[PDB]
């Protein structure tokens, strides 16, 4: 019998800082054990300072993001070219995807910007539309490999202050960018070393008010 | 895991913030309350999107009531709305676990639990979700009706760090709310971490766990 | 899940000299229960008897049915349909169902008003007619029936002499079936009168 | 839903510095690996783009019949067909990746692995592939099927990156695609001895290869070959 | 949604219906009532799939309450029953059926008699002096058969009743946490306070 | 199916077959509402030409949409069959998903809805019907009298009347209704209506039929004898 | 384009009546009398034949008096193809309420849906209205016997004693001036063909002009038949009331 | 008779020119459009002293930061308002926030030309659509039944519209407060209406960003309308 | 006269009167102008107010980030219109992932108004439209009418007193033809253009509209203190 769906491989990640955010994605595109592409881009900027990214089923991904830049555009013409706030993109998103609850999108969805005071933001939902605000959140193949590394690193997660008899927590506090990408590029060299799907390389879109920045950066071929 | 029970200062409702993707925990910071209006509180349990999306939706309908008949919608009305939505849907596939919660002058105090079989029921007190048992067990041992609020409150944010122990699939942080005819109070988010080891060390209990 | 067989129950017709007999049990179960003594399966629209076996929603669903068809039948002809009329009614009613079948085993007993002839029909679920000139079964204890029939029948029998027949060959066959018996009708049908009798039978 | 029948094996292609090369063997394969031969599985649409399409041959078909379609289409009411507004490799590309994604939303399945190798009006070689899921890729080198496993591997020694495409000459690339087309014959038992190969370049046009074989076979070392462990004779 | 039981007395007809409501492992609730009037002289209860009971029961309350209003005229429960087993029949072809068994209890003021109609989700419809639905009928079948009466007074029918609720909190698994009683005479539907 | 637009504007910016439909309810028998301290009442009249009346049977004025709602109207007999028939079905639906019967002003934007939809829709004529929608909302002991009309137009009144020679009866109730002090009792309300009707009707036999609506679905319908004592109280003391 | 040929059969008039049912009513005030009459103890039928030939069939005839269910009865005054579609729409209906609720269908809702059906064709749907009124004469066990009429418009209402068709302003006078509550069938009868005697415009009222029909109790204990009088039944009652 | 969607030899729709005719018929609406917030007021104007006033619903709620006056077949508007609620909160359901007016009005001026031979004839009412957003901030709208819609810092609509217009024309002005602009429309309201303006036969309502849209009451509208009189008699 | 009823009548000089009818809705339309070189084309609009206290009607509508118009007669039907070419450019970019051609856009419009004069019931389309466009073939100026007649020009202008303007341009084809990689100066060569179609009013900052596309320069609109400039 015939299925519709398949697993393209590819893990993405999302980080807010405190006037910026962070999507990065392997450029790896696979189909069982063979590579179909060793740079096929899947973290896009959908205009109105909103990078995107739905890694899953590749064909299920491209559909969604050829949509919500559709989305996009058709709120310029219908309110008079206003900027879709990440909020709004965000709810937009949900009825995308729950519009298809009987024959989901087979991805995970995460976009990053900025909020209307600013700061930064990360949004990440589940195949049929469920969606929550967060700093941090790693999506696809590798995600259970870095996720846990980011509880610890980003939101210093078990770990307490030296001498207080694990009393005093780690203080939070927001990360510079050169900081967070430095934990991305290790997230993604420690996923590539150790998940078959994960690896070629890695493209790294930085929103600031200034607007949408890339940095590539090599992984292993193997 | 989440509970409301009615007493004599209103309605508790607390809840705890976990997701998970079979073994893998996926959230630890979900809002397992959605608003609706400052009058109407509602629970979720079983599937993320059946829930979030159409508890959302029911804010819309709810919004349009008071719009069309000038008077904030009645809790059984809004139970209804969703109660009927999904007996539509029964079949699909949709998983929803649900309880609303809210004050009228014409009603009271009221709490309807609601699922996606399509059953509709009025009640005191309910535990829904996986860690319902767990917390049923310590809401049932000590629930009085003159109950004060301050007990209250920490009977609601007690049963779900019980559930969130002993439940695989609960914990993360107890979300507490306190309805009243003034409205609903959030009541903050009491991270599981920290909150465990000051109940142990001040009620003196969770003797089965390293001390 | 065999929708024939959940309620159970028998329909048994025969022809004698002059006059025609149908006769059923009076059980409705859900399986293994029995819920009801008091279920007849005989109905009558003029001077044509029905007899219904199977799920008893369809026997309850298809009385009511055939007195609307016969009802309008009768203001638009402005006389009482007749059994071979009446069979055919049922043999296109059936079909008209034929991939969503009632699933029925439906008896038609009566005499022509006109030529004075005994009639009896049976029909399988969709509605194909067994015209036969000795006797019709129908049920869940067709087997036990048939065997009764073919043994106990003779041809040209009186009223009288057919009442004695037809319900030895009742009794006999539900005593033999989980699924009958719990009281039995038996309907002798002259020309212009027609006896109703009720059965003494065990109540196991 | 569907099962295919009668299907074409593997397309192989590649990108070389002023264009793309493609090729696909020239045979249609039953149930049990039975053989038929005289099927064109390469599709030139206008003179800048060639479609490779493996799978079954009766969806082929059918896709073949929609390029022509379209292409009369472009010309309708189009004075600048020639020119300016001819159909594009990106244009033909995105019509059949949208095709093939609603076929298998709708769960009818157009069962094919298509190649769309072409050159643009502003001479960037275009490579890209689309198959029956509506899963679209690029990549300096792209096979279907068998190619994916055994012809990539090969092409990939010559171009394995996209630095690599300015400094590969059409001479290397013909090599290689011929190469790996022979190592197909000897390893598919699908494929077959006769191929077609089409070359799109920006200065030279679309030049189409048909009726080529794989030539200089290595058999000779099979005579010494003996039993399948201890047998010496 | 379990325990129906419906007795047809002289001058009454009562219906006992449990009062617990199970989901998965916990019994979310101990003081529901299965059961909807229809009309001043007819009540209704209901067992069967989650949702599907309470449902269909308000749909058929609507419908009856709207012919009441219309004819300004009580249906006879007969009349009523007919409908109900109807709208059943209709359901077991549909695209999902309801799955839902019924009794209904009515007073008939014409004919100055109570009737009690067995209904079960196929639109089975029997007439009874006392029914039951589910595995209910397993145990009470049998007592009813020994001690009933045609001409039994109401007291005597609750006697009767409380033979049967002692025998199924005996010999039954669930603990379907007692029963509410409902009596339907001349004088309309009453509820028994204490059972 | 007939897709023909038979409501349309004129030059003047007039609907005609909206104001024609209001011809037809002027053509009507004469319908009264009077709504006092705790009660609401509904007079309507019937034209004496048709002797050998089955008066059982005939289909009565006043119609029970609900338990504790009324409707009464003036036009078309067979036209107030549908909008009666719609409302008693809006009824049990509110009931259904709202667990709560219609309160009046939603019953009357409802009627007024479906009037006004049939002033713009293709195929269709507007309803030849006004109405008087009266009574009380549950768990309220405050009278609500609403009127509509084809246009589907509707407001709340003190009292009011509609129908043939409705000009003359909403004279009399305009001097004779005190806002500051509307009928405190049953029998005050009641008579005031009969009172209105006795300017227009003729005679006060088989003429007047009188609903009373009172609080908690309280609704019951006058005998002749009971409405005839009314008549011959109102005589004897306007002969002074 | 088809703008222009449509007769805009369902508008109202400046005055604010209906002008397809207006004309519908005067076509039916041409067509023959037919009268009801309902007594303590049953219901009269009376209708006249609109000019009969000598060589019409007469016994094997069906014009005015129509069967509705086995309780209900239709004398007809206007188009007898118009009357016969409504008649065979009101036959199912009663058989589709005896279906649902197993009671035969009380007189006035089957009255009222058959009214509601000719409402529907003067508010919607651009057709001509039903040219036809209808006496209904039935039986249920809540009002007992019923005389109603309906009419082009879809209005109905109850009646002791009423006319149809033509001439019905003279009819009404008559029945109005003999007719008393405390009535038997029997006088009724007498009634019902002394005013079609009168009204009529035929020379001399006989047997084979006439179709006459009682809803009585008259079968044994607490049932009711309908008579459909044979011809030579009608030329009997003509002769035993001395109007021949 | 003639076609419903015609053109008249001018180049203007017969149905929609005659629809305006209504319009002018239909009781007075004024609205005011400052810096502090948006006035909306309405004539009541009962046909009868028994008729009781609070009843005419004239002044309509569409969201909390959207109210929305109407003038001719008020019937009319309501088909108009349940679509416009239906837009407001349906966009909130879709994007999390609230509808720009504009959109929202452009949303009501879609329906208007749906008709032909969609609804049989155009609507017979013209609204004045008053709200506040974040982007162009307080604004005045009027949607006509042509489906056009302009801006106004002030607008009258029904029959004393031409005589009000040109009195909002000399008294407006940029700087207006909203305790100005609310006794601006009470005096304007008082010179067109026939029957003397009171708290009973006139409603005053306003939108602003911190209390959303409200119907004032008849006491505070009673109090405005004393304050108005002893301001005139002043000077 | 007799033949004027609807769109499906023929005059007995073969003339249909409901479209004719529909193009003087143009004509009392405000005035706005379109004009071209190689690089640039530019959309001209004087807007209309209902008075002082009203704002002034918008004009010009975008339909892609390479091609948009300009209405004059009824703007509801510019806004279906102009959601129709939203529509289509739209399914030309999701479908084949290629810009829609100006002179495809001209004949979907003409194909879509032509049905709308052939079928009874409905009306013809009561607005004339202005598009602009560079796509592949460079800059493109197209003029709509309801009739379905589109034409590629230079430059035009429709509406009220729009002969005053059409004639300038006439006059200055040859020079505003060659306005190459220079917007402002084709612009300052448009509004000089619709000036000659004013009587007594005269270009105001809130009354003027200008919209261009071009080589490097997505379709965008000037209103406001953005077309001071030029004034
Ligand atoms: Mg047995």
């Amino acid at each position: 019998q015939f299925n519709p769906y398949g697993d393209n491989g590819g893990t993405i990640l999302g980080i807010a800082g405190e006037d910026f955010a962070v999507l990065a994605g392997d450029t790896r595109n696979i189909t069982d054990y063979s590579i179909n592409s060793r740079y096929e881009p899947k973290v896009f900027d959908c205009g109105d300072n909103i990078v995107m990214s739905a890694n899953g089923f590749a064909a299920d991904g491209d559909a969604l993001v050829k949509r919500f830049k559709n989305s996009v555009k058709w709120y310029h013409f219908d309110h008079n070219d206003k900027k879709l706030s990440i909020n709004s993109a965000a709810r937009n998103i949900q009825h995308l995807l729950y519009g298809k609850r009987f024959f989901p999108y087979y991805v995970h969805t995460i976009i990053a910007g900025l909020d209307e005071d600013g700061k930064g933001a990360v949004y990440s939902f589940d195949p049929v539309g469920s969606y929550e605000r967060e700093q941090c959140r790693a999506g696809g193949a590798a995600a259970s490999l870095i996720m846990p590394f980011l509880d610890n690193q980003v939101n210093f997660k078990n770990q307490y202050e030296p001498g207080t008899n694990g009393k005093v927590k780690k203080p939070l506090k927001y990360l510079s960018v050169e900081e967070v990408i430095k934990l991305v590029r290790d997230s993604f060299t420690s996923a590539t070393e150790r998940h078959i799907q994960v690896g070629d390389g890695l493209e790294i879109l930085i929103v600031t008010k200034d607007g949408v920045r890339k940095e590539f950066y090599e992984l292993k071929r193997d | 895991t989440t509970l409301a029970f009615r007493f004599q200062g209103g309605i508790i409702v607390a809840v705890d913030s976990r997701a998970t993707a079979g073994n893998w925990v996926a959230s630890q910071t979900v809002k397992k309350v959605i608003e609706i209006n400052p009058f109407l509180l509602g629970t979720m349990a079983g599937g993320a999107a059946d829930c979030q999306f159409w508890e959302t939706w029911l804010g819309s309908q709810c919004r349009l009531h008071e719009l069309r008949e000038k008077e904030r919608i009645s809790v059984a009305a809004a139970s209804k709305i969703l109660s009927n939505l999904v007996y539509q849907y029964k079949g699909a596939g949709l998983s929803m676990g649900t309880m609303i919660c809210g004050y009228t002058r014409k009603e009271g105090p009221t709490i309807y639990y609601v699922d996606s079989d399509g059953t509709r029921l009025k009640g005191d007190i309910f535990c829904v979700g996986s860690g319902q048992t767990f917390a049923y067990g310590v809401l049932d041992s000590n629930y009085k009706w003159d109950l004060s609020v301050e007990d209250a409150l920490y009977l609601g944010k007690r049963s779900i760090l019980a559930a969130a122990h002993r439940d695989a699939y609960s914990g993360g942080s107890v979300n507490l709310y306190h309805v009243t005819e003034d409205g609903w109070i959030y009541h903050g988010n009491h991270d599981v971490g920290e909150l465990f080891w000051k109940v142990k060390e001040e009620e003196g209990s969770f003797n089965n766990v390293i001390g | 899940s065999d929708p024939s067989s959940i309620n159970g129950g028998i329909v048994v017709a025969m022809t004698g000299k002059d006059c025609v007999a149908i006769a059923c049990d009076l059980r409705l179960g859900s399986q293994s229960l029995g819920v009801s003594n008091k279920f007849e399966k005989i109905f009558h629209y003029g001077h044509v008897f029905l007899g219904i076996t199977g799920l008893a929603t369809d026997v309850t669903t298809l009385n009511e049915m055939f007195r609307y068809k016969t009802n309008l039948y009768k203001l638009k002809e402005e006389r009482a349909i007749e059994p071979e009329t009446f069979t055919q009614l049922v043999s296109s009613s059936l079909y008209e169902r034929r991939f969503g079948p009632y699933f029925v085993g439906p008896v038609v007993a009566g005499i022509n008003s006109k030529s004075g002839k005994p009639f009896i029909a049976g029909f399988d679920l969709i509605g194909c007619i067994d015209e036969a000139k000795d006797f019709i079964v129908s049920g869940t204890a067709s087997d036990q029936l048939f065997g009764m029939c073919e043994s106990l029948y003779e041809p040209n029998l009186e009223p009288e002499d057919l009442f004695e027949t037809i319900s030895q060959a009742l009794l006999n066959a539900a005593d033999r079936d989980a699924l009958s018996g719990w009281g039995a009708v038996v309907y002798i049908i002259k020309k212009d009168e027609v006896v109703k009798r009720y059965l003494k039978m065990r109540q196991d | 839903t569907q099962q295919p029948i009668v299907t074409g094996t593997s397309v192989i292609s590649m990108k070389y510095d002023n264009g793309v090369i493609i090729a696909a063997d020239n045979l249609g394969s039953y149930g049990s690996l039975l053989r038929f031969n005289g099927v064109e599985r390469l599709i030139p649409v206008g003179d800048n783009t060639v479609v490779g399409i493996s799978g079954d041959i009766s969806d082929m078909q059918h896709i073949e019949r929609l390029l022509k379609d379209l292409v009369t289409e472009n010309a309708y009411d189009n004075p600048l067909a020639d020119a300016e507004e001819a159909l594009e490799p990106s244009y033909i590309f995105e019509y059949l990746a949208t095709v093939m994604y609603q076929r298998r939303s709708k769960m009818n399945p157009l069962w094919n692995a298509i190649i769309v190798a072409g050159v643009q009006s502003n001479g960037d070689q275009f490579l890209r592939y689309v198959n029956l899921l509506g899963v679209t890729y690029s990549s300096p080198t792209l096979a279907t099927g068998f190619g994916a496993h055994m012809a990539n591997p090969l092409l990939r020694k010559v171009v394995d990156r996209e630095s690599d495409i300015p400094k590969t000459t059409v001479q290397v690339a013909e090599e290689a695609i011929v190469n790996a087309m022979r190592v197909l014959y000897y390893r598919d038992a699908r494929s077959s001895r006769n191929f077609s190969l089409a070359i799109i370049d920006k200065n030279t046009g679309l030049t189409f290869k048909k009726n080529l074989q794989v030539e200089n076979m290595k058999w000779d070392f099979a005579k010494d070959i003996k039993g399948y462990g201890t047998q010496k004779i | 949604m379990d325990i129906i039981l419906g007795i047809r007395v002289q001058d009454s007809v009562i219906l006992a219906s449990s009062k617990a409501v199970t989901r998965g492992i916990s019994v979310l609730k101990d003081s529901d009532d299965k059961t909807r009037q229809l009309s001043p002289h007819t009540l209704m209860s209901f067992a069967g799939e989650a949702g599907d009971t309470v449902q269909f029961a308000e749909y058929i309350q609507a419908n009856i309450q709207l012919y009441s209003i219309r004819e300004d005229y009580e249906l006879s429960p007969q009349a009523v029953s007919s409908f109900v087993r109807q709208e059943l029949a209709k359901s077991i072809r549909s695209r999902r059926p309801y799955q839902v068994n019924v009794l209904i209890g009515g007073y008939d003021k014409k004919k100055n008699k109570p009737e009690l109609y067995q209904i079960d989700y196929l639109g089975t419809k029997v007439e009874l002096p006392y029914g039951a639905h589910g595995y209910s009928g397993f145990y009470t079948f049998s007592l009813l058969d020994h001690h009933y009466r045609p001409d039994m007074t109401t007291e005597e029918g609750l006697d009767l009743l409380k033979l049967c609720v002692q025998e199924l909190e005996k010999r039954m698994p669930m603990d379907f946490k007692g029963v509410i009683v409902k009596i339907v005479d001349k004088d309309g539907i009453r509820q028994v306070d204490d059972f | 199916g007939y897709d023909r637009a038979l409501s349309i504007f004129s030059p003047d910016g007039h609907i005609f077959q909206v104001e024609y439909a209001l011809e037809a309810v002027k053509r009507g028998t004469c319908a009264v509402g009077v709504k006092g301290k705790n009660c609401v009442v509904l007079g309507c009249e019937r034209r004496s030409t048709l002797k050998l009346q089955d008066t059982r049977i005939t289909p009565s004025k006043v119609s029970k949409i609900d338990s504790h709602v009324v409707l009464s109207f003036s036009g078309l007999n067979a036209d107030s069959r549908i909008l009666i028939e719609k409302a008693r079905v809006e009824a049990q639906s509110h009931r259904l998903t709202l667990e709560d019967p219609v309160t009046v002003e939603y019953l009357t934007r409802y009627v007024a809805g479906v009037q006004q939809r049939y002033t713009q829709s293709g195929g269709v004529r507007p309803f030849g019907v006004s109405t008087l929608i009266a009574g009380f909302d549950p768990r309220d002991d405050e009278p609500k009298l609403y009127q509509t009309e084809p246009s589907g137009i509707y407001s709340s009144w003190s009292a009011q009347t509609i129908g043939r020679n409705s000009k003359t009866v909403r004279e009399f109730l305009e001097k004779n209704y005190d806002r500051k002090e509307p009928p405190a009792t049953v029998e005050e309300c009641v008579k005031l209506t009969v009172r209105s009707l006795l300017e227009v009707v003729q005679t006060g036999a088989k003429n007047i039929e009188i609903t009373v609506v009172k609080p908690d679905s309280d609704i019951v319908a006058l005998s002749s004898e009971e409405i005839n004592q009314y008549v011959t109280q109102i005589e004897q003391e306007k002969q002074e | 384009g088809s703008r222009r040929y449509d007769s805009r059969t369902t508008i109202f008039s400046p005055e604010g009546r209906l002008y397809q049912v207006e004309y519908a009513l005067e076509s039916i005030s041409h067509a023959g009398t037919a009268i009801g009459i309902m007594a303590s103890d049953g219901i009269v039928l009376a209708a006249e034949r609109k000019v009969t030939s000598t060589l019409l069939e007469q016994d094997t005839s069906t014009e005015k008096l129509y069967k509705l269910n086995d309780k209900i009865a239709v004398a007809v005054a206007g188009l007898t193809a118009d009357a016969e579609i409504l008649i065979n729409t009101a036959r199912i209906h009663a058989q589709n309420y005896l279906k649902t609720y197993n009671e035969d269908i009380p007189v006035e809702i089957l009255v009222r849906r058959l009214s509601d059906i000719k409402q529907g064709y003067t508010q919607h749907g651009g057709l001509r209205p039903f040219g036809v009124s209808f006496i209904y004469a039935g039986y249920d066990d809540r009002y007992g016997y019923q005389l109603y009429t309906s009419n082009p418009s879809g209005n109905y209402t109850g009646w002791k004693a009423i006319s149809v068709g033509a001439n019905t302003s003279a009819a009404q006078t008559l029945l109005q001036m003999d007719y008393k509550d405390d009535m038997k069938v029997d006088d009724a009868i007498e009634l019902a063909l002394k005013t079609l005697s009168k009204t009529t415009d035929s020379s001399a009222l006989t047997y084979d002009r006439l179709e006459f029909a009682t809803i009585r109790k008259g079968a044994n204990d607490g049932e009711v038949y309908q008579k459909i009088f044979k011809p030579q039944e009608i030329k009997d009652i003509l002769v035993k009331t001395g109007i021949t | 008779d003639r076609g419903v969607s015609t053109f008249s030899p001018e180049g203007r729709l017969f149905q929609v020119e005659y629809s305006l005719e209504a319009i002018k018929l239909g009781s007075t609406a004024i609205g005011i459009a400052t810096k502090e917030g948006v006035v909306l007021g309405v004539e009541k104007r009962a046909t009868s002293p028994l008729l009781e006033s609070d009843s005419i619903e004239k002044i309509v709620e569409i969201d909390r930061h959207i109210g929305c006056a109407m003038s001719g077949l008020t019937a009319d508007a309501r088909s108009m308002i349940e679509h416009a609620r239906t837009a407001a909160v349906t966009h909130n359901l879709y994007y999390d926030e609230d509808i720009n007016v504009e959109s929202l009005t452009q949303s009501v001026c879609d329906l208007a030309l749906r008709f032909g031979e969609l609804m049989s004839r155009p609507f017979g009412v013209a609204l004045l659509i008053a709200g506040h957003d974040a982007d162009d901030g307080y604004q005045l709208f009027h949607a006509e039944p042509s489906g056009t819609f302009y801006r106004y810092n002030a607008k009258a609509i029904g029959s004393g519209s031409e005589g009000a217009q040109a009195e909002l024309l000399n008294e407006w002005h940029s700087s207006l407060t909203l305790k100005e602009a609310e006794l601006l429309v009470l005096k304007i309201l008082k010179q067109v209406m026939e029957e003397k303006l009171d708290e009973n036969n006139a409603q005053l309502s306003c939108i602003t960003k911190q209390d959303g849209f409200k119907i004032y009451d008849n006491e505070k509208t009673a109090e405005l309308i004393k304050e108005l009189k002893e301001k005139e008699a002043a000077e | 006269n007799n033949y004027d009823g609807d769109t499906v009548t023929f005059s007995p000089t073969g003339r249909l009167f409901q479209v004719e009818y529909a193009l003087e809705a143009i004509k009392q339309g405000s005035v706005t102008v379109g004009l071209r070189s190689n690089t640039h084309a530019v959309l001209v609009a004087l807007k209309r107010n209902a008075d002082e206290l009203s704002s002034y009607q918008k004009k010009i509508i975008k339909c892609d980030e390479h091609m948009g118009l300009s209405l004059a007669g009824l703007a509801p039907d510019a806004r279906v219109l102009s959601n129709y070419l939203r529509q289509q450019c739209n399914y030309s970019s999701l479908v084949f992932n290629r810009k829609l051609a100006v002179e495809r856009a001209g004949h979907l419009l003409c194909d879509k108004a032509q049905k709308n004069t052939q079928s009874y019931g409905g009306r013809p389309y009561g607005v004339g439209l202005l598009i602009i466009g560079y796509d592949k073939s460079g800059a493109h100026l197209l003029e709509f009418q309801p009739s379905g007649n589109v034409t590629e020009l230079y430059g035009t202008a429709i509406g009220a007193r729009s002969q005053g303007a059409k004639t300038y341009l006439e006059r200055t084809l040859d020079t505003f033809i060659k306005i190459d990689g220079n917007p402002d100066e084709l612009i300052k060569a448009g509004v000089e253009a619709i000036s000659q179609s004013l009587r007594d009013e005269s270009l105001t900052v809130d009354n003027l509209s200008i919209a261009i596309v071009g080589k490097d320069t997505p379709f965008t609109i000037y209103d406001g203190e953005a077309v001071a400039k030029y004034i």
